[PDB]
């Protein structure tokens, strides 16, 4: 009865038999729009453009129609899916905007030869405007939710060594959708900027939006709140931030990958600075002891170039012998199901694999290139960047991985920069490039 | 009495330690809806966690009326998983269904033909294929054999990544011919007929990689064998040792497919979720 209202007080017509069909279902969730006061929302809006959006060249009857003219286009939509998609995003705004962008407005100098000396040990290689009028909303985020986004990148190690400079903030959310949403139709309604939101199959669990010009104004990764527990952090301005030794460890399995290498092989000093800021917070925080001597850590990764299984030795650090690490997720996963498991150990982005310890092995998938020394020879680095990941797993169930570290840190200094002989190559990751685009009423995924 | 100290139930048909000659001589409200939720949830809740799950597409085939399947559309949207659902059957679904932007709904019977034309439409999307295709009484070992064909055409033309398809093996006193079915783990069922050996074949494909498995008849007779026991010696205990309100098998069963289960929500224990679990579910359903 009161269907036939909410949605004939929502078209700003009358419904058609073929919409009241449709659109039926949508009752409750037209009709809270509808009571939704569409105006206090215009009150909130600017109650931000003049909070972290001061620089804006806009009457404030922009970020008051642009508004009013999203939420009755349905008057103007009379297409079926349009509406379902422009139904679904008005939602998000109507239930969410208040606790998402509303709450918004209520020492490694003297490691420097360190990280010098390291980076170069493996050194063997070969953007809009609101980007940073942006980033300064989301300072404020990381504290009015502490337990709905933790950070990471530069900008973490940031609130480390305020020298260390961003120009980006990276950050786990276990809402992220519901979060890059509002802020899509923050920088809209304010700017006028028709952003685009996009997903990268690739990457687990990832979206981000960029401007009209194809430009990256902010990315965001998802966690299950079950993931957000175990993900070790590091309390800090109120905000946070993965604590920069799990980053660290993160950052061996990092050069493993031939890019990253030739990254560092065009600025060898790049990660100087936020290497350093690392290897001199795990010196302190966790008193590691840094001296070219500290063996047994290279762990014996004998590759076999058929099965892409590189086979990692952890005997002598843990209960569990070896630790099969595949560099076919596919395959793994497949392998897993055969073995009865049911419960390996996801972490999703944080780790990019899984873990299963079935039988005093551990079975895991390397998300990078194996860099190679010669014909069959796991390099160095990627001897090291296969141990890191392993640690990455200890830290997210709390179990040992404090001396192993140590062990691979000392590994790392004084060393003959062993050449790139060969790499393998990722397995290809599935999916099609998704995205939201408000303008033309686009959902696609 | 007839009770019993168990470990764990029996995951999958492998599983199947003893074995009893089929004895010709042989509940809850909407069981064979919570069968097939506490199925799909699990299958889905694997993959998810091996990360396929992640945004793909969900291609559902003998979908109808798949009223659960609404249910399975909000746990997983809740979660923050972003999946497009495809469900197609020769018949209509479940209103329920209606009106789902992330869900699709096709009416009309699939082939050779139409399995190469969604393909085109959903590349390079990958895609998780889900067949509970039906030929009341007993499917014929002749509709069986051409319900089998048919999944493997599904898995041919689609090519999907990860696959969930009905699978009971033909009686060995009404055997035809041999044939292939996907590799892949045969999960049990809980809540499922007193004596069916109905199964579900989980199977995660390598792509270039195929790999399918004989079955025979020396197969067949092992199936009606181990099934029946299952069914009348093992699903008729009381795990003395499961601390759980419900102690007959299959909720000790149904315990061990949920605790696989992702939930954003927190809980004390894991008792504590699968209880919780279980009693959502059991309401959507509306079973007491």
């Amino acid at each position: 009865n009161i269907t036939l209202k909410i949605i004939e007080t929502y078209l700003g017509r009358v419904p058609s038999v073929n919409e009241y069909h449709m659109l039926k279902s949508q009752a409750r969730n037209i009709q809270k729009i509808t009571v939704f006061n569409k105006d206090i929302f215009v009150s909130l809006v600017k109650k931000n453009k003049k909070r972290f959006f001061s620089d804006v060249n806009t009457s404030a009857s922009e970020i008051k129609d642009r508004i009013l003219s999203y939420f009755s286009k349905q008057t103007q939509t009379y297409n079926i899916g349009k509406l379902f998609t422009i139904i679904e995003l008005q939602s998000v705004l109507v239930t969410t905007y208040t606790d998402i962008l509303g709450v918004l407005t209520i020492n490694v100098t003297s490691m420097e030869e360190l990280a010098r000396d390291m980076l170069n040990s493996m050194n063997v290689a070969v953007v809009s405007s609101l980007v940073k009028n942006v980033n300064k909303l989301m300072e404020e985020y990381l504290r009015r939710h502490n337990k709905s986004c933790i950070c990471y990148g530069s900008y973490s190690l940031y609130l480390i060594n305020p020298n260390i400079r961003y120009g980006d903030i990276d950050i786990l959310q276990t809402n992220s959708r519901t979060f890059l949403i509002d802020l899509a139709f923050l920088i809209k309604f304010i700017t006028g900027n028709n952003i685009i939101l996009s997903k990268i199959p690739y990457l687990r669990n990832y979206m981000v939006i960029k401007d009209e010009n194809d430009n990256h104004i902010i990315d965001s990764f998802n966690i299950r709140q079950d993931t957000m527990n175990v993900v070790p952090k590091i309390f800090i301005d109120n905000i946070y931030i993965v604590d920069p030794t799990f980053q660290l460890l993160n950052m061996i399995k990092m050069f493993s990958q031939i890019d990253r290498l030739e990254d560092l092989s065009k600025d060898p000093e790049k990660f100087n600075a936020r290497m350093a800021t690392m290897l001199e917070y795990v010196r302190y925080t966790h008193g590691i002891v840094f001296d070219g001597k500290r063996n047994n850590m290279p762990m014996k990764c004998i590759i076999d170039e058929n099965n892409r299984i590189v086979t990692v030795t952890t005997k002598d650090y843990f209960s569990f012998k070896k630790c099969l690490v595949y560099l076919d997720e596919n395959v793994l996963s497949s392998d897993i199901l055969d073995l009865n498991a049911d419960t390996s150990c996801d972490f999703e982005s944080v780790t990019n694999s899984v873990y299963l310890i079935h039988d005093n092995i551990m079975y895991t998938y390397f998300s990078n290139t194996i860099l190679l020394s010669d014909k069959g020879k796991v390099h160095e680095i990627s001897a090291r960047g296969l141990c890191a990941h392993i640690l990455l797993y200890q830290m997210l169930t709390s179990g040992e991985y404090k001396q192993c570290l140590s062990d691979l840190l000392n590994s790392m200094m004084n060393r003959d920069k062993i050449p790139i002989y060969s790499h393998t190559e990722r397995d290809k990751k599935p999916g099609r490039h998704g995205f939201i685009n408000i303008e033309k009423d686009i959902i696609v995924f | 009495m007839d009770v019993v100290s168990l470990d764990k139930p029996f995951m999958y048909f492998e599983e199947i330690d003893n074995e009893l000659d089929y004895e010709p001589e042989s509940k809850l409200p909407y069981q064979g809806q919570l069968k097939l939720l506490l199925g799909e949830l699990f299958f889905l809740s694997k993959l998810q966690r091996h990360g396929i799950l992640d945004g793909a597409t969900v291609v559902y085939i003998g979908s109808a009326p798949g009223t659960h399947i609404r249910y399975l559309r909000d746990h997983f949207y809740n979660l923050g998983v972003i999946i497009k659902w495809m469900l197609i059957d020769g018949r209509h679904h479940d209103p329920i269904l209606n009106g789902l932007r992330d869900v699709t709904l096709v009416t009309r019977f699939v082939d050779e033909e139409y399995l190469r034309s969604i393909k085109k439409q959903l590349h390079p999307s990958k895609i998780i294929l889900i067949s509970d295709v039906a030929s009341g009484n007993e499917p014929s070992t002749a509709d069986l054999l051409s319900n089998y064909a048919l999944q493997n055409v599904m898995i041919s033309i689609l090519n999907p990544v990860a696959s969930s398809l009905k699978w009971r093996c033909p009686f060995p006193d009404q055997w035809i011919k041999d044939f292939y079915i996907p590799h892949g783990n045969k999960m049990l069922q809980p809540f499922a007929p007193s004596y069916s050996a109905e199964m579900r074949l989980l199977s995660i494909y390598t792509g270039e990689n195929m790999r399918l498995t004989r079955v025979t008849k020396s197969d067949a007779v092992n199936y009606e064998k181990k099934m029946y026991y299952l069914n009348k010696i093992v699903r008729n205990k009381v795990v003395v040792n499961f601390d759980y309100p419900n102690q007959e098998y299959d909720y000790f069963h149904m315990y061990f497919m949920l605790r696989t289960v992702y939930c954003n929500k927190t809980f004390p224990t894991t008792k504590a979720k699968v209880l919780f679990l279980q009693q959502s579910i059991f309401r959507f359903l509306n079973i007491p």
